[PDB]
């Protein structure tokens, strides 16, 4: 051949157990509202309900994980302490 | 703050600017003093993190020591709000190179396809690095594609607990061309077009 | 007996336990990736040399195409799983279920007739020399 | 085809760090005497020096590992306590 | 043919990450002075600045690695402790 | 090496090592210390050479 690839320096991304099909807290979906929002428009003003990402790469609704901060907050999908590393999918 | 971040990136990447570490410490102190009388720290931190991503996902060996000085100055200036996440993505880069060593050992044990030779693959987390746009769904050149398959398989068999995603907007490669054999460089953007040219030349935009 | 050899007996029982855990480990490994298609149904086991009297684990013989790719997949995945295990190939242990085909009756080979039957499948009318 | 394999029930054997090329204690070989035997015949009476196998699947000469039982015996290739599970290669 | 090679007993040399194009400490080059020397003649008396080689096969300027001995000396390109095995390229 | 130990790069040299050249009335094997291998290979490719060749 005329051009042959010798080295490749790709970067791989990964997530723990985000479950796109279902919030592990609310069991609706990774998107499309939560159990305590229901109607998408209602009185939301651009739907403040977003997706919360922690240092443990686990994804839930920001509303879903905000209700669990009051009591024990141990990211119930693992033993890591839940943080807030990214907002929005 | 964006221009300040660009200036600090230029001073931290280009070693020519500020040779002896003496004038480097003074210029860093002056830069942090100037940043002291500055507001809107959020955009400054965001752009500094973006510059970190740009400088750590490219050719390394930029300083391998000044990073400690930068984080120490950030601790004494910003505090413990975003510096912890900075050292966390630094630990991610350590995790990246450890997983690169793991993939090298996997090619050493198996390595079915020749595409998996010196695979400089890297592993990062979604939360730390701003890689939320990790879904360019594009074809991969035969040998690199097989290499990626092998790497995925190995990593999974190892910690089965991560959903590896494919992307193209990061990394680089070394294309060995061939009167002498001069090796080119593609930043994972021209690999598909050049592979298609190798498969069949005389292509156009439609192809 | 006491505690002279009973401990080693329960140790090889724990080896069987480790073997079955490795079974489901490789099952999930193939379910997720498993490039080798010959891995339709794998029932691989992992044991230690010290516990079981498998010191004669070096029959160096060929392996049939489909189960041979099964063994390739096994080796690769298991090595990624735990770099540090000298995977040695052997034939004097285990079994298999050969699906034959008027109905489809499934036979059984104890890893002794697999090579001869695979050679017959590749080409019939063989003899001792072949 | 006429005969197709559906299930396979193989058994895999493995060893930790036996190093066939060298006793990790004596650095001569897995076989062929040890540092304190040297000549194969000498006065050995069938060469009592054999290969010792432990529960940690590590292999050395029986003479090699017998000299280490006096002091700390932690199978210096790992943290497992050394046992005697098999004699002879 | 009349003469055919049967055995070959070559010896292969190798280096870890010397980076001929750049000192990993100073980022100028493997040769041609360092950050704290700059002018080649100045007052150097045959340019005492040489290339330092360690047991970890990593190469920097002798001036580059002498400044790092004061603090932690772990050969920042790996975990091996830096030594002085060769002087001069 | 590129596939396995990719943490290093090799360099080629000739001033070390040896070799066993199988010549051929019997087949006597010669010995070259990686210095005469190139000249003898050129002779095998084409005899009647000189210093210029
Ligand atoms: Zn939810
Ligand atoms: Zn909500
Ligand atoms: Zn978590
Ligand atoms: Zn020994
Ligand atoms: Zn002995
Ligand atoms: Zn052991
Ligand atoms: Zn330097
Ligand atoms: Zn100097
Ligand atoms: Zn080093």
């Amino acid at each position: 051949k005329r051009f042959e690839v010798k080295k490749w320096n790709a970067v791989a991304l990964w997530a723990w157990d985000i479950v796109v099909d279902n919030c592990a807290i609310c069991r609706n979906h990774i998107m499309d509202l939560c159990i305590e929002c229901q109607a998408n428009q209602a009185s939301a003003t651009s739907e403040e309900c977003t997706v919360a990402w922690g240092v443990c790469n686990h994804a839930f609704h920001f509303h879903c994980i905000s209700r669990w901060l009051k009591t024990r907050q141990v990211c119930p999908l693992d033993n890591r302490e839940w943080e807030f590393q990214k907002y929005g999918h | 703050p964006e221009y300040l971040s660009l200036f600090i990136d230029d001073k931290l990447k280009k070693g020519v600017k500020g040779l002896t570490e003496q004038e480097v410490e003074t210029i860093l102190d002056k830069a942090m003093v100037l940043f002291r009388f500055m507001q809107e720290k959020d955009v400054f931190e965001r752009y500094y993190k973006q510059h970190l991503a740009r400088r750590l996902l490219t050719n390394k060996s930029v300083s391998d020591d000044s990073e400690k000085n930068m984080i120490s100055k950030l601790k004494t200036e910003c505090g413990c709000q975003f510096t912890s996440k900075l050292e966390g993505m630094f630990r991610d880069m350590s995790i990246s190179n450890t997983t690169m060593d793991e993939f090298r050992q996997h090619l050493q044990a198996t390595g079915v396809s020749l595409g998996g030779v010196d695979l400089t693959v890297r592993v990062l987390t979604t939360g730390y690095w701003p890689t939320q746009s990790a879904t360019p769904k594009c074809n991969i050149p035969p040998a690199p594609r097989h290499a990626f398959e092998i790497f995925r398989r190995f990593y999974l068999a190892k910690h089965s607990g991560r959903q590896l995603t494919l992307q193209h907007h990061m990394g680089s490669a070394d294309l060995n061309a061939t009167t002498r054999k001069h090796i080119l460089q593609v930043s994972t953007f021209q690999m598909t077009i050049l592979m298609l040219f190798n498969n069949r030349e005389k292509y156009t935009f439609e192809e």
